[PDB]
């Protein structure tokens, strides 16, 4: 059950119906809500009152996600309490909440089952970007073994015009498969016709223990990032900065002084300012023509845009945004901007883990318009299995899905067209258009046993 | 638009020819009748029903809303007529063919045919068998398509009325209230039926009336309508079947929840409150005017005859166990306003239900007190919580159209040669769907003028289609 | 509380009495009359009117408001039943003398005697005066006393009205409202009284039928209305003289104020500007009517007759120059329902004022518009600003509070022996305080029963006051 | 423990401290706070954090922040990972009482004890509407005993008697004056003083007969009929919802949306929507004919302004709510007759709790230094210096007068002929509140 409406509850809301599971909705917002039923049983809630809570769920008995406007739990405790209901997911994104976890949750207090702290998922997700220098996204599974790498094809490029196949007769070291192609926003599918033109999404596929080791193969892994700057100085501000100062130059920039001075307290080996985004003294001042990347994390994303074009122009190496609606990403991001992040992109992409855990389907972190990445399980042997022994080029999978990989147990197999699929994958692969899970879902899935 | 339209049309005009069966096969069955009229129906309309939505196979999709419930009566009203038009065994003309094809589907009840006690058995069945289906149309569009239009006329109908008390789930609309009412409607029509059996009349009469009684249509194989047999019995059992037929279906959904919890759900509802007190008081009323009079010569009589009347009168059933012989003229007359006050609304009902009445007396009383306390603050106690100023208006305007088309089809019977007694006690008996004329035993609707029958079925249709469903049909904003 | 109330109460009764001098004076000034009732009421009055407030010369300042002026009304409509009870040349019943004294001060003008033409001539000024008394009456209270109460009836009225128009020295709140007011009053009577004069007629009936147009009023010394004399002039000055004097007097004050300024402060309020298109509509539609039927054999005739019932029955005068001999019976009850639209708010007026019903139209059309676009914000169009949620309310609990009384009303006529279509008639007549039956066959009201009588006079009260101002006094909340 | 500094627990911290009982308060605002320390030790908290909270509970509970839900936190944060005794926390938003009986005869949430600050006040006024002419009523921690508060008039059956006069007879039930409060000082009782005009004359009664205190002193007025108020918050809310059944209730809120579910609320109750002060108003609804005029708004100043007001068009009497509880004597009395404080009866229900089984119970008439204490006399006439002694023939502190004893269930008025018995709950009136720890060490029992 699903005590909000919003963009996290109607994404999920969306994405996770398909007959596969069943679940509930709760929100006192009307227009919102039979908005949100579309995507479904509701039960408008007058401000997380047992009735709602405990007869919407517990008589009926489903798991319990709580997202509404506050972290202050009551309604988690609500559940355990009189009900106990099992296996609660609750956000909390207070930091005192989190700073004091261990003391708190580790005693079993309050009743949460697993967190999901979004200032805590952004803040650690940009240090997995910065890590990886030349990295526009990279995409999460269910599987931590498998993970998906974009770069971007430019003019001069070891990608650019050439035959994907003909990548494909050379296998050196560790090896990679073009698992998407996204650009002027809308989606290709890989093919083998399929040329590189400049300013892609090239979306590598690559074991997660080895990427660097992909991107370096395809000599796309720059020098290492050095100095970077910050324009943030709230929640995810502040974390960043007290990440990256034991291992990167960092340089923020705040505008309310009271908090410039905590920030200069918090942070011990971090130069925190005072000054407005657009300052452009500032930024030259203190040498913006040398910094590698400029990652804005404001409230408005009109002003992480409107600075962080501003700081390319003047010189940074790279830059990157935080656009706090998380449905927009695709559409700012590429050509000037090289990155733009999402928190409502991130804390759906931890929700549809914990929820899809052992189910047919893992939708991945790649999501962005009709197109998603999703992974697929496959059980049962030859006999209750339609998808089981049979080669991947001899599946009739439906239109635009393409498989990029297979994990299997702790090793990733590269999907290629020789493949056999064996019982117990999960299998990776890229649908361009969303309306065809449940025939993946029904594929897949194994017949009555 | 028109186009998955015609689709809708073709579709329902089916349906209508899989009914025509039943009669012929009772027409079959029984052989005191004639059955050729239906079976040569049931082929014409399966074709004319066809035929337009083959080429309209097309499937797409609140303007539609309006403009499919106009037709649902409309084509349907029209195709019920053709039995009476093929058949000679009525020798009935056209107008009063469309007319008791209207007032049979529309569950009015007026008649235009003289002597049916000896009519045939078959067509005997058809009549009570269309107000049936009309009996059943009300339900599934008031209690669900018709809310959501926004003249739902349902507890707190506006637009927003989800299912009202112990409504969970109501995902599914139409389709998930036209398969869970049909079991109270047919676990209410078998029960009275039987139940007359069980007073002692013929299976045929038992059944065929309780079609009737259900859908509060007050139709009848007698001429007069419960007269043939003045047994406390039958009568007090038409009193019963029709006061818990006349209330809120979605609180007759309180039984098929988790079992007979019956009383709560109803008592807290303020329109079953309301539906009571209004049906007491009329009975008390007119039964201490009959006392008084000494119209009937024993007081149980007198019981029986009032009872009988206040509770087919003021439900709209329109059943008739007198003559009014022996009442004074001042209670046909008390009677027939009364009958504005129809049924309790999501069920087969007249013109004004009851929360009309309701909220017009709780708002009208409100602008009595506020004149001598101009700077206090009031609201109206209905349900658990006060109106919405939108509600308060759609009543206002439902009483103001109401008299507005109610004076119109006034001076448009008065032309056609009536007299404006005459006028008043038909509109007032076809926009309330009602039946029988009232007043001091006057109006028999065969003496009515062909030009006035057609202004009669158009008034009938909006009583039955909440008045503004047609009333918006000519306005410039909706085309 | 109802102690410095009585002070009010015979302080008016002696004023009453100063009137009934102006009667008895012409009864001696003319040669045929009698005029010993006037001056035995003028000492007798007197007496009582000074017996009550001489020990309660104490002084002392909404509830008192209700009370004064169904006192107002009750006190002085009595007090008018004293002459005619006396006089024994129209030797009268005491409800056919109470009846003729309400109908006269109420305005209504309901005759209960036949053969007035030779009358005496002093009666005759006095029934003609009583109009003329109430005609004042009702200006005084509209725009100035009655407003504040609760009850506007005045553009937008619900008990803030500045006039709106010219809203200066409006600090005496009755206190320059009826000594500017008598001006027009009295400019108006002499006009039309000497242009009756150049229409040729004596000076008595040119004068006493000016008490009787100006006021909304509906007398006549002749049984014939205006058919003494089927000349065009007198009708088209009798026409003219109830459009000037049926709408807003407060646009009447365009002409007090810096001059003859008129055409902007008219036209410029909403009220005059549908009290004239309500008024060509109607004898627009009462024209081809009788063109089309042939009923006058030159259509200059055709155009005097319609012309005059229009205007004659929509602005509640009363005024019968015809007797609908080839009239179809559809014209007579078409101008009863036009009664309801009587005078302009403010003015000699009729049921529900042209506002009433043009806010009935604005917001009954909205409720059509919103059935389309529920989503949508609309508003209405009437003044310059949106009306209060309050203004629109006190119309539609109006509307009520009319069709409850007129049904109550309705089914208390029935009870006292008379038939559905004579109350309706009647009540109809009286609640709009207009006089004539108004029927093929008409009601002549001597031969309604004495206790209808009674009826009628609480009746025509009920349409005189707002109805709600005599409403509210069988309210707990007020007691 | 507490977790105040403010009126509530510094009045506290003042009044409960005579070394019988210790206590640590906690509080962020330091200015406050060790001003308030000097009225004991404090520990400077964050929150309900444990390292505060926990730390200092066990080897080392009340709880009144600005906010109900901070509190909530702490009482559980002690009770689940040290399970300490009592807990009291203060309560105010209304729905945590509209489902108290859920929550908290649920155990879920652990307040031993409820201060439900909304219900308190509201109770109370309704206390007094039940005694017409009373001005303020005085309750201790025994429900038996309370005294009854009058107004000295010219006029009156009570001005310039002498007060052994009224002592010569003992008419069915009897009284006696525990204290005598004029011009805002305190006059304690003596047989030399006299009852001059315009004072504060608190009678001693039986909590069960208090209105035949009053009708045999000829002061019990007719009985309220017509009530006015001024407050559409939670204490003018409340207020309505228990005086609509039996009293002809108006309201008044200058706040639309808020009047409107006032009206939804209160079925047998007229709302209004005006400002205090609109004369209009008060005219047009007949105050000419109100009987009491509460006023429970946000301002004090606004309440004033009004009910002073409301006296002169004017009510028959008047009742004002002034927020801080430091002034109800200054703005009491003359043109105003009732001034009510939540910061009085607050702490006057926080004092029935801590001061349990103590020597001292610390009464609801706590205005300047004067207070009135009921203090208990345990052990037999070994152990104890004031037990068996006649009232007469006990040294008591200067100012200090006993006005009544508690015996069980019955209230035996002071005479001087009494005797005091083991186990007594002893009312008696303190002009000055230095002087507490003399009779705290006075009743209390010698060594056992
Ligand atoms: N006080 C409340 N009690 C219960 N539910 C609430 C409350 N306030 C808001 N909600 C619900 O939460 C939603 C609105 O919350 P938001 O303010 O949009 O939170 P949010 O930050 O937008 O969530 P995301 O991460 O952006 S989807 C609606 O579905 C409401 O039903
Ligand atoms: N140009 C700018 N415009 C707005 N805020 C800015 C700008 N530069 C720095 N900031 C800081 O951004 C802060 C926003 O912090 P919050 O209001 O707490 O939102 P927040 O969610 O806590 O911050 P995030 O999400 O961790 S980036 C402001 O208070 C400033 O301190
Ligand atoms: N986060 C916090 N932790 C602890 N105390 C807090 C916190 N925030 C506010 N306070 C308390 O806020 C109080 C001052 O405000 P309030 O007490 O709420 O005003 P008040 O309640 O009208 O005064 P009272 O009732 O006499 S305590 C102090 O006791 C502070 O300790
Ligand atoms: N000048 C005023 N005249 C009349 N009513 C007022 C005035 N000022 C405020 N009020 C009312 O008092 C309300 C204030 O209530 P809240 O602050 O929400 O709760 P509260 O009433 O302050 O709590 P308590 O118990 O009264 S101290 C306003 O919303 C109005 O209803």
């Amino acid at each position: 059950i699903i005590l909000g409406a919003g963009q996290v509850g109607g994404t999920l809301a969306e994405n996770l119906v398909g007959e596969n599971n069943d679940i509930t909705i709760v929100d006192n917002n009307a227009d919102r809500l039979r908005e949100l039923q579309d995507k479904l049983r509701v039960v408008n809630g007058h401000a997380s009152h047992p009735d709602v809570l405990h007869e919407a769920g517990a008589q009926d008995a489903d798991m319990l996600v709580a997202v509404t406007n506050t972290d202050e739990m009551a309604a988690c405790q609500v559940a355990f309490t009189l009900f106990n209901t099992p296996n609660r997911v609750a956000r909390i994104r207070s930091p005192e909440y989190l700073a004091e976890k261990e003391a708190l949750f580790k005693s079993g207090a309050i009743p949460v089952d697993h967190l999901i702290a979004p200032e805590e998922l952004v803040t650690s997700y940009i240090e997995r970007l910065i890590q990886y220098p030349g990295a526009l996204q990279v995409v999460s599974f269910a599987e931590q073994k498998v993970s998906l790498v974009a770069v971007k094809a430019y003019y001069g490029g070891p990608l650019v015009g050439n035959a994907l196949s003909a990548l494909r007769e050379h296998m050196p070291h560790i090896d990679t498969r073009v698992a998407a192609i996204f650009r002027q926003g809308r989606p290709i599918r890989p093919q083998g016709t399929t040329i590189i033109e400049a300013d892609d999404e090239v979306f590598f596929v690559a074991a997660s223990n080895h990427i660097r080791s992909v991107m370096s193969e395809l000599q796309r892994l720059e020098k290492p990032y050095r100095r970077i700057m910050i324009v943030g100085g709230g929640n995810i501000g502040a974390s960043l900065a007290k990440r990256l100062e034991q291992t990167y130059s960092v340089k923020l920039i705040e505008r309310d002084y009271q908090r410039a001075e905590k920030l200069s307290e918090q942070l011990e080996n971090t130069i925190v300012f005072c000054g407005d985004a657009a300052d452009q003294e500032l930024l030259t001042e203190e040498n913006i023509d040398q910094v590698d990347v400029f990652i804005a994390l404001t409230n408005e994303d009109e002003t992480n845009i409107m600075s962080a074009m501003l700081a390319k122009r003047m010189g940074a190496k790279k830059v990157m945004v935080l656009i706090q609606r998380g449905a927009y990403v695709d559409l700012v991001q590429g050509g000037v901007i090289d990155v733009a992040i999402s928190p409502q992109q991130a804390t759906i992409s931890a929700l549809l883990t914990h929820v899809r855990r052992a189910d047919i389907v893992n939708v991945s972190s790649l999501r962005r318009g009709a197109a998603e990445a999703i992974e697929a399980v496959a059980h049962g042997d030859e006999t209750t299995s339609k998808v089981v022994g049979r080669a991947i080029g001899d599946i009739k999978l439906p239109p635009g899905t393409t498989i990029g990989a297979v994990v299997r147990g702790e090793e990733v197999l590269i999907a290629h067209d020789r493949t056999v699929i064996e019982q117990d994958d999960h299998v990776v692969m890229f649908l361009v258009d969303k309306k065809y899970v449940p025939d993946v879902e029904a594929l897949f899935q194994p017949s009555p046993f | 638009q028109f186009r998955s339209i015609i689709r809708i049309v073709g579709l329902l005009l089916a349906l209508f020819s899989v009914t025509m069966l039943a009669p012929a096969l009772v027409a079959l069955l029984y052989r005191d009748g004639a059955g050729v009229p239906f079976v040569t129906t049931f082929f014409v309309l399966l074709f004319c029903g066809a035929m337009c939505w083959f080429p309209n196979r097309r499937h797409k999709h609140s303007r539609d809303g309006f403009l499919i419930v106009v037709l649902f009566w409309t084509v349907l009203g029209s195709a019920g007529s053709l039995p009476f038009l093929i058949a000679d065994n009525p020798n009935i003309s056209v107008t009063d063919a469309f007319f008791e094809s209207f007032s049979a589907l529309t569950t009015t009840g007026a008649t235009v045919i003289v002597g049916l006690d000896e009519l045939p058995k078959a067509i005997l069945f058809y009549r009570q068998f269309l107000q049936w289906f009309g009996g059943m149309g009300i339900i599934v569009l008031a209690v669900a398509i018709l809310p959501v239009l926004g003249i739902g006329g349902m507890q707190l109908y506006r637009a927003e009325i989800p299912g009202p008390v112990k409504d969970t789930k109501m995902t599914p609309r139409i389709a998930e209230t036209a398969k869970a009412l049909w079991y109270i409607y047919l676990s209410l029509t078998i029960a009275c039926a039987v139940a007359f059996w069980l007073a002692g009349m013929t299976p045929f009469d038992a059944i065929s009336h309780s079609f009737s009684t259900i859908a509060i249509g007050g139709f009848s194989t007698h001429d007069a309508s419960m007269g043939y047999f003045d047994s406390y019995a039958i009568n007090l059992i038409t009193v019963v079947f029709l006061l818990i037929s006349a209330c809120n279906f979605t609180l007759h959904f309180a039984a098929f929840a988790s079992g007979g919890v019956h009383p709560k759900y109803y008592w807290k509802d303020p329109e079953f409150r309301a539906f009571i007190f209004i049906q007491v008081l009329l009975f008390l009323v007119c039964f201490l005017l009959l006392l008084k009079h000494h119209s009937y010569t024993s007081p149980y009589d007198a019981f029986d005859q009032a009872l009988f009347q206040t509770v087919s009168i003021s439900t709209t059933a329109g059943f008739t166990t007198t003559g009014f012989a022996d009442w004074p003229l001042f209670l046909p007359v008390l009677l027939l306003f009364s009958s504005f006050i129809g049924g309790c609304a999501g069920s087969t009902g007249g013109g004004m239900k009851v929360i009309r009445i309701l909220l017009l007396t709780l708002q009208g009383a409100r602008e009595l007190k506020r004149l001598v306390h101009p700077r206090a603050v009031y609201t109206i106690k209905v349900g658990g919580s006060a109106l919405p100023q939108r509600v308060v208006d759609a009543v206002w305007g439902f009483f103001s159209a109401y008299a507005l088309v109610f004076v119109v089809c006034m001076l448009g019977l008065i032309a056609t040669g009536m007299d404006e007694l005459s006028a008043f006690s038909a509109v007032a008996a076809t926009l309330n769907n009602l039946g029988p004329g009232l007043g001091e035993v006057a109006l028999h609707f065969g003496d009515v003028n062909d030009k006035a029958k057609w202004v009669l079925i158009v008034s009938m249709l909006f009583g039955r289609l909440e008045i503004f469903t047609l009333l918006i049909l000519l306005t410039p904003t909706f085309w």
